[PDB]
C-alpha cells in the first residue's frame, strides 16, 4: 500500500489534471472558438490539436491501468453539449466521474475495454453538429488503440476502430459535400484520418484496398476544391506504389495538382524526395539534384532523426554519380556518425581514378548496401570511375604510351585500353589524340579561359538570382503591418487660434 | 432563393477588379 | 554581381527590422 | 438535381473572391501612405513662417500658476504656465 | 630574388626574357569586401534568430 | 508544430578532402626511410 | 595560479593521443597532482587513464583539505565585512577564487570571477581577470570564451598605454591564431623576439624561437625570409646554440635540396606529438615538400626528372607520382611528358587564380544568405 498510496495515484491524477486542460479545456475552448463561431485556416485550435497530438504521443505510454487516462476517453465520451446548461451539466457529471475516480475505481480500459468504446458517440446525449469534434475525437480514440496497439495480435481491433472511423469519415464526405461546415473544419482532421489508415494498414495490413480507397477519395476531390486535400493523399499514393515496384512515374507525369502552392512545408519534402528518387531511378541525374536539396532543406531544423539520414546517403549517391561530392557531414550528430560511415569508404575509393579499391570496398558492404536498398543505383558506377582516371592522367600527363595508361588503371588487358580512350575522346570528355602506329597519345594544350565567353554566363546565373531575392524580399515586406488608420497632422483647434492671431496682427 | 447568391457573387467579383483597377492609377500619379 | 550582392543583403535587414519592430506592437492594446 | 450544380458553380466563386479580397487591402494601405506623406509636406511647407520662442531661466514658483524667469538679453519676467 | 623575371635555359644556354602585366587591384578589394559581407551576415544571425 | 517524421525509420581548422585522402605511413618512414634504404 | 599549469596539459594529451606512450607522465603528473592537493584534474583523469583501484584514502584526505581551506576563507571574508577597506571582503573572494579555480573545477572558477570582477576600479586588476580568463581558456580550449575575452581585452587596453599588457597579449593572440590553421597572421604576431618575451608563463624564449622559425617558413616568402629570419642578431644569437633548427633553415635557403628531407622528417616526427601541432601535422609537411618543388623549377624550363633524382632525392618513380599527384591538385603548374620523361613549365595568367576564389566565396556567401532568409518567415 505504501508504494503506491503516494505515487501510483499521483500519475494517475497528474495525467488526469494534465489531460483536463489537454483535451477536456482545450476541447472546450475549441468548441466555443473554433467549432463555435468560425474557424479560419490558422486556427488557435488545429494547430494546438496537432501540438497535443504530438506531445500525447510522448505523454502517455502505459496502457493507463486504473483509469489513470484510459478513463479520460470514458470521460469524454461522457459528454452532451447541447444546451449551455446542459453543458454544464455534462462537464459536473464529467467532473463528478473523475471525483469517484479518485475515490472508488473507474473502468480500467487497459487492453480490456476497447470494445465498449464503440456506441458512446451514439450515447451521452452527444451532439453531432460538430461533426470535425466527432472525427477529432475518433482519431484521438483510435491514436489510443494506435499509440502503441499493444502488440501480441491487437492490430485488428485498431483496424476494426479505423474501419469504423473510415465509414464515419465517408459520412462526412457524404453529409454535405458542399461543407456548410463539414470539410472546411474537417479536411485537416480527414487528411490526419486518412494518415492514421494508412500507418495501421502498413502496420498490419495490406495496402491494395487503402491504395483503391484513396484513388477514389482523391478523384472525388480535385473538382469541388483543389487544396489541402491533393497533396498528402497523393504522398500517400506515391508512397504505397514505392513499396511496390510500379512505374510510379505515369500518375505523377499527368497531375496538375502536385504543385498545390500551399503545402505549410510539410508535403513539399516527401513529394521532392520521391520525385528524386524516381528521377535517379529513371535513368535521369541532371534535374533530380534541386528537388532533392529543396527537400533537404525544407525539412523540419530539430529533431527529425530519421528521414535526413536517408535522403542525404541517397544525395550523396546520387552526387558521386555525377562525379563531384566533398561537404556531406558538416553537420555531424551522434545518430549522424554510424550510418555514414561506409559510403565515406567508397567516395574515398571514388575520387582515386583505380578500379580496384572499388571492388575491395564493393564486395565487402554489399549486404550492407542491399539491406539500405540502393544496391541497384551502386553498381552502375565504374564508369564514372574510369572516367575520372582518363581525365587526371590527361591533366597530369602531355604525351604518355596506352601501356602505362592500362598499368596506372589497370584494366587487365592494353588492347581495350585503346576503345576507352576513344569512347573518352568522342564525347568530349577530353581533347586528345592518339597515334595508333606509334602508340603514345598526345594530349592537346590550349589555356585562356578568362578570353572564353563562359564567366559571363557563370555571372549572369548568380547575378539573376540575387535580383530575385531581393524582389521576393519586399514581397514579403509590407504584410505584418496592419490598422494603420491614424492620421493626424498637427492639431485640430490650433487653426482658430492661428487665425485669430493673424486677425488680431492684421487689426493693428 | 439560390440565384441571388450567383448573381451577388458576379457583382462583388466585378465591382472589386473595378477597384484594384482605379487603386493601381492612384499609385502610379501619387510619386509623380 | 558584386552590387546585386549588397542589395540582397540590404533587404534581408530591413525585412528584419520591420518584422522585429512591428511584431510588438499587437500586446500594446491589451 | 439543379441544385447541386448551383453549389458546385457558387462555391470556387467564393473562393476568388476570397483570394482577392486580400490585395485589396494591400493596395488600399500602399495608397494611404503615400497620399498622407504628401500631405504633410505640404503642410509642413504651410507652418514654417511662425515666430520663435525664446529660452530662459527660471529662479522660482509662485502660488496660482506663476513663475519668475530671466532671460539674458532683458531683465526678469514673471509669467504664467500653460494648462499642460 | 624576383628582382628579374625571366626563365633561363640549359639545352643551348639560352636567357628569355619577358614582361608581365601588373596585378589587378579590382579583385581583391572585392575579395575582401566579401568576406567583410559574410561578418554582416554571419553578425544578422544574433539580432534576428535570438527571438524567432 | 514539428511532424516527427515517423513513417521512415572552425570546429576543424578547415575542411578539404585532401586532407583525408592520405593512406601512406607518415612520410619519415614509409616514404623517406622506405626508398632511403640503398636501394641504388 | 595558473603559472605552472600549462606543462599539466601537455602530459595529459601525451597519455591520450599517443598509443603506446603510457608509463612516463603517468608517474610525474601524478606527483603534481598529489602536490598541491589538487582534485580538478581526476574527476575524469582516474577514468580515462589507468583505474587507480587504491585511490579512497587520497581522495577523501584531499577533500577534507579542500573545505579546510574554503571554510578560512569564507572566515576571512566574515571578519572582512565589518572593517572593510577597499571592501576588503572583494579582495579576499579575489584570493579564494586562485585556489578554487586551480583546485576546483571550471563553473565555480567563472562564477567566482564574474563575482570580483565587480569590485575592481583600477583597470589592472580587470586586466588580470581577463588575463586568467584567457588562459583557462587556453587550458579547456573554448572557443566563445577566448574570442570574446580577446576583443573585451583588447577593448579595455586602450585606454592607457600598457605596451607591456599589448606585448603580452600579442603573444596570446598568437598562440590562439597558431592552435587553429592560421599561420599568416601567427608568423606576423610572432615579431615581438626584441620587444620582450617575458610571458614566461606558456613556454621558455627557445621554444618560442622555435614555433616563429617554423611559421616563418611557411607563411612569407625568400624577399622577406631573407630580410627579416635571416638577417635578424637575436635569433641568429639564439639560434646559434640549436645546430638542428639552424641547419633546417640553411639547407632550404641554401638549395641543398638533399639534406632538406633529413631535417624534414625528423621536424615533423617531433611535432607529431606535440601540443597544438598534432590535429594537422600532416597538412604543414604536405606543404613544404611541394613548397620545394616550386622553388627549383622556377629557374628553368626543361629540366629533366633524372637530374631530381639526385638532386632532390633518390627513387625516379617516387618523383613522377609525387609530380603527377601534385599536378592533379591544380597547384605547381608544370607539365610532365613520360615517353623521353621531360618535364615543362608554363606560366599561366594572375587571373585565372584570381577567379575560382571569386566563385566559390560568392557561392558559400549565396548559399548562407539563402538559409538565412529562410529561417526566418517560417
Amino acid at each position: 500500500p505504501p508504494g503506491g498510496g503516494e505515487q501510483e495515484p499521483p500519475p494517475p491524477p497528474a495525467p488526469q489534471d494534465v489531460e483536463m486542460k489537454e483535451e477536456a479545456a482545450t476541447g472546450g475552448g475549441s468548441t466555443g472558438e473554433a467549432d463555435g463561431k468560425t474557424a479560419a485556416a490558422a486556427a488557435e485550435h488545429s494547430q494546438r490539436e496537432l501540438d497535443t497530438v504530438t506531445l500525447e504521443d510522448i505523454k502517455e505510454h502505459v496502457k493507463q491501468l486504473e483509469k489513470a487516462v484510459s478513463g479520460k476517453e470514458p470521460r469524454f465520451v461522457l459528454r452532451a453539449l447541447r444546451m449551455l446548461p446542459s453543458t454544464s451539466r455534462r462537464l459536473n457529471h464529467y467532473v463528478l466521474y473523475k471525483a469517484v475516480q479518485g475515490f472508488f475505481t473507474s473502468n480500467n480500459a487497459t487492453r480490456d475495454f476497447l470494445l465498449p468504446f464503440l456506441e458512446e458517440p451514439m450515447d451521452t446525449e452527444a451532439d453531432l453538429q460538430f461533426r470535425p469534434r466527432t472525427g477529432k475525437a475518433a482519431s484521438t480514440p483510435l491514436l489510443p488503440e494506435v499509440e502503441a496497439y499493444l502488440q501480441l495480435l491487437v492490430v485488428i481491433f485498431m483496424m476494426n476502430s479505423k474501419r469504423y472511423k473510415e465509414a464515419q469519415k465517408i459520412s462526412d464526405d457524404l453529409m454535405q459535400k458542399i461543407s456548410t461546415q463539414n470539410r472546411r473544419a474537417l479536411d485537416l482532421v480527414a487528411a490526419k484520418c486518412y494518415y492514421y489508415h494508412a500507418r495501421v494498414y502498413e502496420f498490419l495490413d495490406k495496402l491494395d484496398v487503402v491504395r483503391s480507397f484513396l484513388h477514389a477519395r482523391l478523384r472525388t476531390a480535385t473538382l469541388r476544391h483543389d487544396a489541402d486535400g491533393q497533396a498528402t493523399l497523393l504522398n500517400l499514393l506515391l508512397r504505397n506504389y514505392l513499396h511496390y515496384s510500379l512505374y510510379d512515374q505515369a500518375e505523377k507525369l499527368v497531375s496538375k495538382s502536385v504543385f498545390p502552392e500551399q503545402a505549410n512545408n510539410n508535403e513539399w519534402a516527401r513529394y521532392l524526395y520521391y520525385t528524386g528518387r524516381i528521377k535517379a531511378i529513371q535513368l535521369e541525374y541532371s534535374e533530380a539534384r534541386r528537388t532533392m536539396t529543396n527537400a533537404l532543406r525544407k525539412a523540419p531544423q530539430h529533431t527529425a532523426v530519421g528521414f535526413k539520414q536517408t535522403v542525404h546517403k541517397l544525395l550523396i549517391v546520387v552526387e558521386l554519380l555525377l562525379g563531384e561530392i566533398p561537404d556531406r557531414l558538416q553537420f555531424r550528430q551522434p545518430s549522424l556518425k554510424r550510418s555514414l560511415m561506409p559510403y565515406f569508404l567508397l567516395t574515398q575509393a571514388v575520387r582515386t581514378g583505380n578500379l580496384a579499391k572499388f571492388n575491395q570496398v564493393l564486395d565487402q558492404f554489399g549486404e550492407k548496401f542491399q539491406a539500405d536498398g540502393t544496391y541497384t543505383l551502386i553498381i552502375r558506377l565504374r564508369h564514372n570511375v574510369i572516367k575520372t582516371g582518363v581525365r587526371m592522367i590527361s591533366l597530369s600527363y602531355s604525351r604518355i604510351s596506352l601501356a602505362d595508361i592500362a598499368q596506372k588503371l589497370q584494366l587487365d588487358s592494353p588492347e581495350d585500353a585503346e576503345f576507352i580512350v576513344a569512347k573518352a575522346i568522342r564525347d568530349g570528355v577530353i581533347e586528345a589524340s592518339i597515334n595508333h602506329e606509334k602508340g603514345y597519345v598526345q594530349s592537346k594544350e590550349m589555356i585562356d579561359i578568362y578570353s572564353t565567353r563562359e564567366p559571363q554566363l557563370a555571372f549572369h546565373q548568380r547575378i539573376s538570382f540575387c535580383l530575385d531575392i531581393h524582389n521576393m524580399s519586399v514581397k514579403a515586406m509590407r504584410f505584418p503591418p496592419k490598422s494603420y488608420n491614424k492620421d493626424l497632422e498637427s492639431a485640430e483647434e490650433r487653426r482658430e487660434r492661428e487665425q485669430q492671431d493673424l486677425e488680431f496682427a492684421k487689426e493693428m | 432563393d439560390l440565384y441571388s447568391r450567383y448573381k451577388k457573387l458576379q457583382q462583388e467579383l466585378e465591382f472589386l477588379e473595378v477597384q484594384e483597377e482605379y487603386i493601381k492609377d492612384e499609385q502610379k500619379n501619387l510619386k509623380k | 554581381y558584386l552590387a546585386s550582392l549588397i542589395r540582397s543583403v540590404v533587404a534581408l535587414h530591413n525585412l528584419i527590422n520591420n518584422k522585429i519592430a512591428n511584431r510588438d506592437a499587437e500586446k500594446k492594446e491589451g | 438535381g439543379l441544385r447541386q450544380y448551383y453549389l458546385s458553380k457558387i462555391e470556387e466563386l467564393q473562393l476568388i473572391v476570397n483570394d482577392k479580397s486580400q490585395n485589396l487591402r494591400r493596395l488600399q494601405a500602399q495608397r494611404n501612405e503615400l497620399n498622407a506623406k504628401v500631405r504633410l509636406l505640404r503642410e509642413e511647407l504651410q507652418l514654417l513662417q511662425e515666430q520663435g520662442s525664446y529660452v530662459g531661466e527660471v529662479v522660482r514658483a509662485m502660488d496660482k500658476k506663476k513663475v519668475l524667469v530671466k532671460v539674458h538679453p532683458e531683465g526678469k519676467f514673471v509669467v504664467d504656465v500653460d494648462k499642460n | 630574388d624576383k628582382k628579374f623575371h625571366g626563365i633561363l635555359d640549359q639545352g643551348e644556354g639560352v636567357l628569355i626574357i619577358f614582361d608581365e602585366p601588373p596585378v589587378d587591384k579590382t579583385y581583391e578589394a572585392a575579395l575582401e569586401t566579401i568576406q567583410n559581407m559574410s561578418k554582416v551576415v554571419d553578425s544578422l544571425y544574433n539580432k534576428a534568430k535570438k527571438l524567432t | 508544430m514539428s511532424e516527427k517524421k515517423q513513417p521512415v525509420d572552425e570546429d576543424n581548422w578547415d575542411d578539404d578532402n585532401v586532407e583525408d585522402d592520405f593512406s601512406n605511413q607518415l612520410r619519415a618512414e614509409l616514404e623517406k626511410h622506405g626508398y632511403k634504404m640503398e636501394t641504388s | 595560479p595558473k603559472n605552472p599549469d600549462l606543462r599539466i596539459a601537455q602530459l595529459r594529451f601525451l597519455l591520450s593521443l599517443p598509443e603506446h606512450r603510457g608509463d612516463a607522465a603517468v608517474r610525474d603528473e601524478l606527483m603534481a597532482a598529489v602536490r598541491d592537493n589538487n582534485m580538478a584534474p581526476y574527476y575524469e583523469a582516474l577514468c580515462k587513464s589507468l583505474d587507480w583501484q587504491i585511490d579512497v584514502d587520497l581522495l577523501n584526505k584531499m577533500k577534507k583539505a579542500n573545505e579546510d581551506e574554503l571554510k578560512r576563507l569564507d572566515e576571512e571574508l566574515e571578519d572582512a565585512e565589518k572593517n572593510l577597506g577597499e571592501s576588503e571582503i572583494r579582495d579576499a573572494m579575489m584570493a579564494k577564487a586562485e585556489y578554487l579555480c586551480r583546485i576546483g573545477d571550471k563553473e565555480g572558477a567563472l562564477t567566482a570571477f564574474r563575482k570580483t570582477y565587480d569590485k575592481t576600479v583600477a583597470l589592472g586588476h580587470r586586466l588580470d581577470i581577463v588575463f586568467y580568463l584567457l588562459r583557462i581558456g587556453l587550458f579547456y580550449m573554448d572557443n566563445d570564451l577566448i574570442t570574446r575575452n580577446t576583443e573585451k581585452a583588447k577593448s579595455l587596453i586602450e585606454e592607457g598605454g600598457d605596451w607591456d599588457r599589448r606585448n603580452r597579449l600579442k603573444v596570446y593572440q598568437g598562440l590562439y591564431c597558431v592552435a587553429i590553421r592560421d599561420f599568416k597572421q601567427a608568423a606576423e604576431l610572432f615579431l615581438d623576439t626584441v620587444s620582450t618575451f617575458t610571458s614566461y608563463e606558456l613556454m621558455d624564449y627557445k621554444t618560442f624561437v622555435t614555433y616563429t622559425v617554423y611559421v616563418s617558413m611557411i607563411a612569407l616568402e625568400r624577399p622577406d625570409l631573407r630580410e627579416k629570419v635571416i638577417k635578424g642578431a637575436e635569433i641568429l644569437e639564439v639560434l646559434h646554440s640549436l645546430p638542428a633548427v639552424r641547419q633546417y633553415l640553411f639547407s632550404l635557403y641554401e638549395c641543398r635540396y638533399s639534406v632538406f628531407f633529413q631535417s624534414l622528417a625528423v621536424v615533423e616526427q617531433e611535432m607529431k606529438k606535440d601540443w597544438l601541432f598534432a590535429p594537422h601535422y600532416r597538412y604543414y609537411v604536405r606543404e613544404m615538400r611541394i613548397h620545394a618543388y616550386s622553388q627549383l623549377l622556377e629557374s628553368y624550363r626543361s629540366l629533366t626528372l633524372g637530374y631530381m633524382a639526385e638532386a632532390f632525392g633518390v627513387g625516379v618513380e617516387f618523383i613522377d607520382q609525387e609530380l603527377s599527384r601534385f599536378i592533379a591538385a591544380g597547384r605547381l603548374h608544370c607539365k610532365i611528358d613520360k615517353v623521353n620523361e621531360i618535364v615543362e613549365t608554363n606560366r599561366p595568367d594572375s587571373k585565372n587564380w584570381q577567379y575560382q576564389e571569386t566563385i566559390k566565396k560568392g557561392d558559400l556567401l549565396l548559399n548562407r544568405v539563402q538559409k538565412l532568409s529562410r529561417v526566418i518567415n517560417m
